[PDB]
RNA sequence: AAGCGAGAAGAACCAGAAGACCAGGC
């Protein structure tokens, strides 16, 4: 077989010109007619289309063309005889190819919707998430448009008489638009909570008041 | 003919169970098949859940709270609340976990997997009821994807699902069962 | 799609569409008749 | 102020023509 594209990195196999190495421009129907741009060369050259096969150097990106890793994209580490080994990008998945093979959310649960918008899952949809973020405001959202986020059960914060409050504390909300209600806090940072009361139907009792609104109960 | 094939294709005393339940709750099996169907469906993958699987240094892992009374039930969820102290379920779960120490409800589903993990979620508000749900169509999903299981086990109850299907499909009620109604209550005191 | 001097009695002068067919559309007359056709073989012979 | 037997929820749950021509209102 012999089948060239367009924007890879190729190098010349033989003749005068071998080890030369340049991006491919264009692809014909039969005789491709390829012509690689080579690096730091105003002029363009004529190749058929088996003497041509993509090199790569040290430190460049390349992704897989063809075979069992297929898909798969990186760096080459390492040019042995005629494989070249990389790490996958997405994941530390070892890759060793030739050359040529290469070319140039549960119900309640923190998720992250912006830096500053750590909201909390309140009902789950078939394609979205409602999610009550830190403002009071309910925002729906795709499922893969947020980010799960660590759950931080042992954070600490001042309530309204500068009293430690945690993870799971029962406070009572003495200002604000919630003040006189009472909830079990669930996600705790130092300006405010989400709390939780059975009581509340709304979004399931989930609501969210500032720590300086809160009172340990 | 569905309901001989029901009988030929379970086990004796799961269909035995299902049918005491339904008898206890009030409801003529002769007639609303499909919910026979269902209730022998999710006993029986109830029971390979807990199959073959067991807690030691032989005791079963997992204790079936359905198939039992409704009284015994409640009875043995009771009890493991009150020894371990896990917080006691309003709605009966299906089974309990000794190891992790928390119920679980077992759900079979010919739709798609998430709409019915999502409902059962936001019905039980996530009060710390993990739950599980096979399919039919042979795919599984649970909560935070914590299957409490070996890869094999899954897979024979995946199987199990997917072979009941198909002989199903054979006696050509697959359709049929997609059928379910509200109630035809109309039972007046004479 | 005049109404020439011709149509006296033979088409009706009112009836007549009135959008872009005014004069073209015609409709004959309640004593019109439209001839239907004959051979002149006997009139030729009545004349040689 | 009243005050004379008991309850709670298994399983799972839509449709396109398009084109031409004719009549017609405005
Ligand atoms: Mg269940």
């Amino acid at each position: 077989e012999h089948n060239f594209q367009p924007g890879d990195n190729v190098e010349v196999c033989e003749g005068e010109l071998i080890n030369l190495q340049g991006k491919i421009l264009s692809v014909d129907g039969n005789k491709i007619t390829i012509m690689p741009k080579h690096e730091d060369l105003k002029d363009m050259l004529e190749f058929p289309a088996q003497e041509l096969r993509k090199y790569f150097k040290m430190g460049d990106h390349v992704k897989v063309i063809a075979g069992r890793f297929e898909g798969d994209t990186g760096l080459i580490v390492r040019v042995e005889e005629n494989f070249v080994i990389l790490f996958s990008d997405l994941t530390m998945h070892e890759l060793k190819v030739l050359p040529r093979d290469l070319q140039l959310h549960e119900w309640g649960e923190l998720v992250q919707l912006d830096p500053q918008t750590v909201g909390v899952i309140v009902r789950l949809e078939r394609e979205t998430f409602q999610v009550l973020n830190m403002y009071g405001k309910v925002v729906t959202v795709r499922h893969q448009a947020v980010t799960r986020k660590k759950d931080n059960r042992f954070a600490v914060a001042l309530d309204s008489e500068q009293n430690n409050i945690h993870v799971k504390d029962i406070v009572k909300v003495i200002d604000g638009p919630h003040s006189g209600r009472e909830g079990e806090i669930r996600h705790l940072f130092r300006s405010f909570a989400f709390l939780h009361c059975k009581k509340l139907v709304e979004n399931g009792g989930m609501f969210v008041c500032k720590t300086r609104h809160l009172v340990l109960a | 003919g569905m309901e001989d094939f029901v009988r030929q294709c379970f086990n004796p005393m799961i269909v035995e169970l299902a049918e005491k339940a339904m008898k206890e709750y009030g409801e003529d099996p002769k007639i609303e098949t499909n919910k026979f169907a269902s209730i022998c469906t999710h006993l029986e993958v109830c029971f390979m859940y807990s199959d073959f699987h067991f807690i030691d240094e032989l005791k079963h892992r997992f204790e079936i709270i359905e198939g039992r009374d409704r009284t015994m039930a409640w009875t043995v969820v009771n009890s493991i609340c009150n020894t371990t102290g896990v917080e006691k379920p309003k709605f009966l779960p299906d089974l309990y976990d000794y190891k992790e120490n928390r119920f679980i409800d077992i759900g079979v589903t010919r739709r798609e997997v998430h709409i019915y993990y999502l409902e059962k979620a936001n019905k039980i508000k996530s009060e710390k009821t993990h739950i599980h749900i096979f399919s039919f169509t042979g795919e599984e999903m649970a909560t935070k994807a914590d299957y409490t299981l070996d890869e094999e086990s899954r897979a024979r109850i995946k199987t199990r699902l997917f072979t009941i299907r198909q002989e199903m499909a054979s006696r050509g009620l697959w359709d049929s069962f997609r059928q379910s109604e509200r109630g035809e209550e109309t039972i007046e005191e004479r | 799609r005049q109404l020439h001097n011709t149509l006296w009695g033979m088409v009706c002068p009112a009836e007549t569409p009135e959008g872009h067919a005014v004069g073209l559309v015609k409709n004959l007359a309640l004593m019109a008749y439209i001839s239907v056709g004959s051979q002149p073989s006997p009139i030729l012979e009545f004349l040689e």
